[PDB]
Order: structure tokens, then C-alpha cells, then sequence
């Protein structure tokens, strides 16, 4: 069935996969008409950490997404949850002046304010803070996730390439190397 | 009004001294380093008796993602939100519970297959 | 050479009996077990159980009737576990740590049948039902991964999702009957089932002329108490008694420890919740054995699993409602039709199957105002138009 | 003397002008020649002095 | 009318490519030799190569243990029956 593989005569290729198979999958591929020259490849965030080594079948190109270890700054990160936490909270007696109370411990089945955890379930979602819109949907989805681009270099590592916002892109270099029949022809 | 912060394993390198000019929202850190299930299992249902405040927000550095599990199982006690930021339950929740209560700051699949189309798009393929 | 194992069901004699069990089938390398009850509000669950991980290497645990996910808090250290009640959800998946084996198809699987079901009398014209959330769309992923066109086939004409509880649905009802089919597939709680039944009373104006193929949690009682009369539904070989499921397991688990014998690689988790950062009990290699032909060839499990298991043999039984209960008509294994003996009482036209649907012969049809092609007039006061006549007498004929 | 046939032998001659060209006769050829790809497989042309 | 040539390193070599060459250069047929390779055993790199040629009909001049290794690395990559055909000369064997 990968040799069917070799069907697929496209320039952009999709996968989606776990990173052993994905290695094993390479291997496989690369001994059979997959390269770099005449190829691209795209895969979602779960192949690992970007610090991380790559193993060695992993070939050039390997376009991806995901956050990015600058995303991680930890106190603007917390300073953000507990922001989300308290305007939330602000919200939620906005539209109502009931307040969350302290609760009771994993003593046994006690559910009073089980309602209210729906109603506080409720704001939970359509808070926003700082100008900036932290938003849900009901699957921890933020609403709007700062998202980045990433391609390895030679063998290198992964380079902060393109930014992600809102159907906004910020992206470089509006080319691509090959590892000639690229042409740039001038005109008027 | 309160909101806790826990760092398990992680670099404990934080101090916040700017959340009262957030305009009481107090804190209560603590940073245990046992990557221990049990342990987890005890300080949550300690910490939550002890500080008598709800919407608990940790992060953590490994990746055995059944962290999420566990806390979600947690979550399974209502009124009780919790909210992972850097591992804090680190890669992410494919489903929930629904009687449930959780978020991730994580990118759903959808999402990332938009990204790679307007990819796609914007340099033409 | 010990290893152990443990339990955690409701009553004491089904643990001793296990035990039991477990020393005949070591008697067929020592192979100690353990037990304890489940709890009572299952919050203290995962406390209680990890500290059943005290002795060195506590294999998979075996847990009687939803429960605690002791899975996730084995998933942790890669731990295999039993299979009992393994349908409420849709636990047969690598969302939920790869630490569960059902060895028991979950409802979802029941649908296949279903198709099957259809070539003994050719329908392909059939309407779906689903509650909308979270179990209904793993039987709708089923049945459309069991429509191949490999090639004139059946084919599913609409689905309606209806959100679950809400007592109203009488509008779908309304939009049913509009439709051409004359073949229901409801799949839900059996609160909602009758919940519709009773709101069937009026979509009983499918009835004599309609069929429906329900699932297994409608006939129980609660559906029973509002249950019309043909219901052709469907029944598996075993429901609590886990004395068998337990000699089962344990046949498995002797297999699998004779598996375990090899020492290419041994090695046990540790002794309770110490506070180890990442476990090894050779997790893969466990389950890459466990999947491959267990064989525990005792009273069911005599064909090998799939990635859920499911002994890739069904013990299904039809059961159709003889108006006021019951009946075991014919069975399934697997593929193999076994047809019936008695005769299949349908709704009233009781003896002849209405296989198919009522091609319908209203058609309403819509047209635009164009010129010399068609023409829009006003009508009289009588309602209708007036009358008039070609330049050759011929007759106009209007709509 | 654009490419004929021959008696069978290799079909591809090139006679007349194009001969006396190709096989060491000549060395240039100033004539009312037209520009013909095929032509343009084994010559060099100049460019064009007359449409 | 479309082919390649794919030789190894033996005796009688370019002979063959010449004979063949010789013949398209001619007879007015709009012959179209898309690509000579030539690969030496004593690897699948210039074999991925291989997998440029997207001809249906293929040449082949070599001895039946070489014959067999490059079937062996082709039939991994894109050498199959389906969209393929091909041609060698007797030494194949009995
Ligand atoms: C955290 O790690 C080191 C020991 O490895 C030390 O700072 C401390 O004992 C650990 N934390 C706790 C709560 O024991
Ligand atoms: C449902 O709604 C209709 C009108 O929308 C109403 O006539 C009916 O009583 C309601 N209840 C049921 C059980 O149909
Ligand atoms: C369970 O099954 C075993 C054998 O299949 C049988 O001996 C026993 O009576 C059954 N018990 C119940 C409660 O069905």
C-alpha cells in the first residue's frame, strides 16, 4: 500500500501520525521516490519537542505548527490564567450578584451549588481580559491560539518562521530551497 | 475570591508581586516535585479543604499526558475548575466528560488543519 | 517466579471464587492474586487501588459493576485490565490511556449485526436515530464505515439527530413521515426510548406498515412499559454473570503469563505509589501479546481478539416481542446466520414482512414566471380561472 | 536540399546546400535561406536580415 | 514511441547504446530516448533515479545476478507490472 504511495504524484503531502510510525513510515519512504527535490511535507504539532533531537530518517522540509517554547514566557503565561480566573469571577457577578463561595472537600457527595457550577460554566467562556480575547468554546479550545510556523534547516533545528493570528499570517521569504529550475523572470 | 498555583517538577523560578494591581485575587503557591499520581491525588483534595478558594491553574514540564486524566477525574467533583497552562495537563484533552469542568490553552486539530491550508493559500500550491 | 493479581468487585464469594479459579488454572511460576471491594463514592478509589500496586508487579486488575477510571491511574504505569461492563462509553479507544481490553462488544459494535440484519431480506431504504451525543456518533461512524460501494446497495436516507432528554420531538416525528422509508433504527437510553414510545402513540401511524430494528437497552423494563409489539431487537449470549467471565479472564491471564515466561526482558513496576517518575512494565510487549490469539478456549472467548477484542465471533441472539414479552427466535455467530424456527409476528399485517417502502406518488413541483414559456394571471371570484378558447376551438387546459 | 530519403540505407541526408554545409564543403551560405526548425537542429543561423 | 536504457558496467557496453542510438538519429519515426542511466553494483541512490524514468516501456542489458539484485531494489520502488514493461536481450538464461 505504500507503494501506492508512490502514486501520489503531488507536489504537497499531508500526514497525520504518532512519531514511531512516522519514523517507520520515512524509512519507508525515502528508500521509495520520497525526498526532498519534487516533495513537501506538512505534519501537526505531536511529532515532539522542537529542542529535542530529530531522529535521523527525518528528511528536510517537514513544515509544522504548534506554540512555540517563546510562547511559554511562564509568568505572562500564569499572570494570564489567574487574569482569566479573576475576570471571570468579576463577570460572573456582573450579570448577578450571587457569588462562588468557598467549597467542601472530597468528604462525600455534596452538590449545592451544582447548578451554579453550570451557570459558572456559563461566563466561563465568553470572558475576556487585557484587550486581548481569551475566549472558549466547550472543549478547551482557546477561541484565538497564538500559533507559529516551523522548518528544520540544514539538519539543525526548527526556526521561528511564520506568526499566526486571526487569519493573519507573518511569513518570510516567499521562497523555498532545493536541497535548477527556478527562474525569476523580470518584466514590465 | 481566590485562585492557587502548583509547580510540579518545574524550575520553580516565579514570584508574582503584581496581582493586586490587577484592575482580592489572592494566591496560595506551591511547588511539590514528586510526579507522583498519589501524591497529587492528596494535596488536591488537602489544598482545596486547606485553601478555602476555587479555579486551582498549574503547569508542569514531562509529558505523560495522563496527567490530564487524572485531573480530570478530579474535575469529576464538581463546582471545581482547573485550568493547565505550560505541560499543566500538558498536550491535550481529545473529549470530556461533560458534567465536567476544564480548559487547556491548546490548539485543536481543526484549527491546525486551517493553518495549514491558509499555508497553502498564501504561497500558492 | 511470582506474580500477582487483583480484583475489585462487590461481593466477597465472586473474589473467593476467583482465587479459586486462578489456583486451578496455575495447577494448569507462581501466580498469587489479590482482591478488594469498590467504593462507595469512588473519589478515595484511586487510593485504594494503588496501594493494591504493593505487591511488585501487580499485573492487570480485574473490576466488577460508570466506575472509577482505574485505568487512567493504571494507564500512569501501562497496566492492562479485564473487560466486564466495557459498553457505557467508548472506552475502546487510545484517547483513554491504551490500557483497556473490552473482550465484550460495546453497543456500538451491536450495529454491525444490523447491516447483516438486511441482507436476510434486502431493505435499503432505511432511516436512522441518534441521540446527538457522544455514543450514537460512534454508531453512526459504524454503520457509514459498513456502507462500502466496492462496486445498487442500501442506502441510509436521512439521519436525525435529536438532542437528548428534551421530551418534543414530535416535530422529527412529523419530519419521519414525510420521508419515503418504511425502516426505523433507534438507538439511545431507554428513557429516551420511551420517551419516544409514548410519543410514538402518535407516530403509531407507522406501525402495521412500518418496521424498526431497536437496540438493546430498549427492551428493558423501562422501555417494556411502553413498548408497541414489533420490536425485533437484539440480545448478547451473557449478561452479569461473571463467574464465566472470570474463568475467562483468568484462562487469559494463564496464557499470558506463560507468555511472560520469556526473559528477553522482565522487569515490575514498583511497589505502590512510591513516587517513580515513569513505569516500564514492559507495557508494549504486554499488549502486543495479549492482542495476538489469546485462546483462552473455555465457554466463550474461542476466537482471537481485534484491537477492541471482541473475540471476532458474535453470540448474538435476535429477540422479537410476542405482543406481551420476549421471544429467542434465531441467533448469529458472527456472520453465520443461524435463521429462526417460530414465526416473526410484525406489527398487525402479521404475516407478511412489508419489505421495502411506499413509493410515494404526490410531487410537489415549483416553476418561475417567464414569459412565453409559462403565465401568472389572477383568478376570478370564484377561486378559479376563467375559461377560454384557442382561435381553433380546442380547449385551454390551466393550472 | 531539405531532408530526403534515400535507397534505404540511413534516411538522413540533408542534400544540396545543407550538404555542402554539413559535410565539410563549405562554411557559410549566403542565399535567400529561410529559418526552418528543422533546419535549426544542425545549423546556426544569423539573425534574420529580411522578413 | 518512448523508452529509456539502464545498463551496468559489462562488456559489450557501448555498442549497444550506440546500435540504438544510431537508429533513432534516422527513418522519420519521431523516436524519444528520454534517459540513459547506468548504475554500478561493485547503490540505490542513482536507483531512485530510477524512479525518474516515467516511461512505459524500459531497456535493460545486464547478467542475471545483476538482474536479479536490480529487480530486487526496482521492485521496491515503483517497478511493477502495471504501468510497465520491459525488454532484455537472451542472456537471461536457459
Ligand atoms: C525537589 O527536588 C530536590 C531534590 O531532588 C529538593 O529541592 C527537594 O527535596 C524536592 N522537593 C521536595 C518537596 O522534596
Ligand atoms: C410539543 O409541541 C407541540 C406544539 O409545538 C404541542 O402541541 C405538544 O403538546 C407538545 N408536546 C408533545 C408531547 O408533543
Ligand atoms: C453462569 O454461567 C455458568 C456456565 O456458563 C453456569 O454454570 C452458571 O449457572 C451461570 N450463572 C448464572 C447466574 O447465570
Amino acid at each position: 500500500i505504500q507503494n501506492q504511495l508512490k502514486k501520489l504524484q503531488s507536489p504537497i503531502i499531508l500526514l497525520y501520525c504518532t512519531k514511531e510510525e512516522a519514523t517507520y513510515i520515512f524509512e519507508v519512504a525515502n528508500s521509495v521516490g520520497l525526498t526532498g527535490y519534487g516533495y513537501t511535507w506538512i505534519v501537526p504539532s505531536l511529532v515532539a519537542g522542537d529542542t529535542d533531537t530529530v531522529p535521523s530518517e527525518f528528511p528536510t522540509g517537514l513544515i509544522s505548527v504548534s506554540y512555540d517554547e517563546w510562547d511559554y514566557g511562564l509568568p505572562a503565561r500564569v499572570r494570564d490564567g489567574i487574569a482569566i480566573i479573576t475576570t471571570a469571577a468579576s463577570d460572573m457577578l456582573s450579570e448577578h450578584s450571587f457569588i462562588p463561595e468557598p467549597k467542601s472537600s472530597c468528604y462525600n457527595t455534596h452538590e449545592k451549588r451544582i447548578y451554579q457550577s453550570n451557570m459558572l460554566n456559563r461566563y466561563l467562556i465568553n470572558v475576556t481580559f487585557e484587550g486581548r480575547d481569551l475566549s472558549f468554546s466547550e472543549d478547551g479550545y482557546q477561541m484565538h491560539p497564538k500559533l507559529v510556523i516551523i522548518l528544520l534547516n540544514k539538519e539543525r533545528k526548527w526556526e521561528r518562521v511564520g506568526k499566526w493570528k486571526d487569519k493573519s499570517l507573518q511569513m518570510k521569504y516567499y521562497v523555498w530551497p532545493r536541497m535548477d529550475d527556478h527562474l525569476s523572470i523580470v518584466t514590465l | 475570591i481566590g485562585i492557587a498555583v502548583i509547580l510540579v517538577g518545574t524550575s520553580d523560578e516565579v514570584a508574582i508581586k503584581d496581582a493586586h494591581e490587577k484592575d482580592v485575587p489572592r494566591v496560595e503557591l506551591v511547588a511539590m516535585n514528586e510526579t507522583d499520581p498519589k501524591s497529587i491525588i492528596t494535596r488536591i483534595c488537602d489544598l482545596m479543604s486547606d485553601r478555602k478558594i476555587q479555579g486551582v491553574v498549574f503547569a508542569d514540564d514531562t509529558d505523560q499526558e495522563a496527567i490530564a486524566q487524572i485531573l480530570d477525574f478530579i474535575s469529576a467533583q464538581t463546582l471545581t475548575p482547573i485550568l493547565g497552562i505550560h505541560g499543566g495537563s500538558s498536550m491535550i484533552m481529545a473529549d470530556k466528560d461533560e458534567s465536567s469542568m476544564f480548559f487547556q490553552f491548546g490548539p485543536s486539530i481543526e484549527q491546525q488543519a486551517s493553518v495549514m491550508l491558509n499555508i497553502m493559500e498564501e504561497y500558492d500550491w | 517466579k511470582i506474580v500477582n493479581i487483583g480484583a475489585v468487585l462487590s461481593t466477597r464469594k465472586h473474589e473467593q471464587m476467583f482465587r479459586e479459579a486462578v489456583n486451578q488454572a496455575n495447577k494448569r511460576i507462581q501466580l498469587q492474586a489479590t482482591s478488594v471491594t469498590h467504593k462507595p463514592n469512588a473519589i478515595q478509589m484511586a487510593l485504594s487501588v494503588c496501594e493494591d500496586l504493593i505487591s511488585s508487579q501487580v499485573y492487570a486488575i480485574l473490576v466488577s459493576h460508570t466506575p472509577t477510571p482505574v485505568s487512567y491511574t493504571a494507564g500512569f504505569y501501562r497496566i492492562p485490565v479485564l473487560g466486564l461492563t466495557t459498553r457505557m462509553s467508548i472506552y475502546s479507544d487510545k484517547s483513554i490511556h491504551l490500557s483497556f481490553l473490552r473482550t465484550v462488544p460495546p453497543y456500538s459494535h451491536q450495529s454491525s449485526v444490523w447491516f447483516e440484519m438486511m441482507r436476510v431480506y434486502n431493505w435499503n431504504h432505511i432511516i436512522l436515530l441518534v441521540s446527538d451525543d457522544h455514543e450514537g456518533r460512534a454508531a453512526q461512524k459504524r454503520l457509514e464505515t459498513l456502507l462500502e460501494e466496492r462496486e445498487r446497495g442500501p442506502k441510509a436516507e436521512k439521519v436525525l439527530q435529536f438532542d437528548p432528554g428534551t421530551k418534543n420531538v414530535t416535530a422529527l416525528l412529523m419530519e419521519a413521515r414525510e420521508l419515503e422509508a418504511r425502516v426505523i433504527i433507534l438507538s439511545a437510553s431507554e428513557d429516551d426510548a420511551a420517551t419516544v414510545y409514548r410519543a410514538a402513540a402518535m407516530l403509531d401511524m407507522t406501525g402495521s406498515g412500518y418496521v424498526w430494528l431497536v437496540g438493546e437497552r430498549e427492551i428493558s423494563g423501562n422501555a417494556l412499559r411502553y413498548a408497541p409489539d414489533g420490536i425485533i431487537g437484539l440480545q448478547l449470549i451473557n449478561g452479569k454473570n461473571e463467574s464465566a467471565h472470570i474463568s475467562d479472564a483468568v484462562g487469559v491471564v494463564a496464557q499470558a503469563v506463560h507468555e511472560l515466561l520469556e526473559k528477553e526482558n522482565i522487569t515490575d513496576p514498583p511497589r505502590g505509589c512510591v513516587g517513580n517518575t515513569n513505569i516500564w512494565k514492559t507495557g508494549p510487549l504486554f499488549k502486543r501479546v495479549l492482542m495476538s490469539s489469546k485462546y483462552a478456549d473455555g465457554v466463550t472467548g474461542r476466537v482471537e481478539f481485534n484491537e477492541d477484542g471482541d473475540r471476532k465471533f458474535a453470540q448474538y441472539s435476535i429477540m422479537n416481542l410476542q405482543n406481551r414479552k420476549l421471544v429467542q427466535v434465531g441467533i448469529y455467530n458472527g456472520t453465520h446466520v443461524i435463521p429462526n424456527d417460530r414465526k416473526i409476528i410484525w406489527p398487525g399485517g402479521e404475516t407478511e414482512k412489508p419489505r421495502g417502502y411506499q413509493m410515494s406518488t404526490r410531487l410537489k413541483i415549483v416553476t418561475i414566471h417567464q414569459e412565453p414559456f409559462v403565465y401568472v394571471k389572477p383568478t376570478m371570484s370564484d377561486g378559479t380561472c376563467k375559461e377560454e378558447f384557442t382561435v381553433n376551438g380546442d380547449p385551454v387546459k390551466k393550472v | 536540399g531539405t531532408q530526403e530519403r534515400v535507397q534505404n540505407s540511413n534516411k538522413k541526408e540533408w542534400n544540396g546546400m545543407m550538404g555542402e554545409l554539413l559535410s565539410g564543403q563549405a562554411d557559410m551560405i549566403v542565399a535567400p535561406l529561410t529559418i526552418n526548425n528543422e533546419r535549426a537542429q544542425y545549423i546556426e543561423f544569423s539573425k534574420p536580415f529580411k522578413y | 514511441y518512448i523508452f529509456s536504457i539502464v545498463t551496468t558496467y559489462f562488456p559489450g557496453y557501448q555498442d549497444f547504446v550506440n546500435k540504438i542510438r544510431s537508429t533513432i538519429e534516422n527513418s522519420f519515426v519521431g523516436w524519444e530516448l528520454e534517459e540513459v542511466l547506468l548504475l554500478d553494483m561493485s547503490d540505490s541512490k542513482i536507483q531512485n533515479q530510477l524512479k525518474k524514468l516515467q516511461s512505459p516501456i524500459i531497456l535493460l542489458y545486464c547478467t542475471k545476478e545483476e538482474a536479479t539484485y536490480i529487480f530486487e531494489v526496482a521492485n521496491s520502488v515503483g517497478l511493477t507490472g502495471y504501468g510497465y514493461t520491459w525488454i532484455v536481450p537472451s542472456l537471461v538464461a536457459g
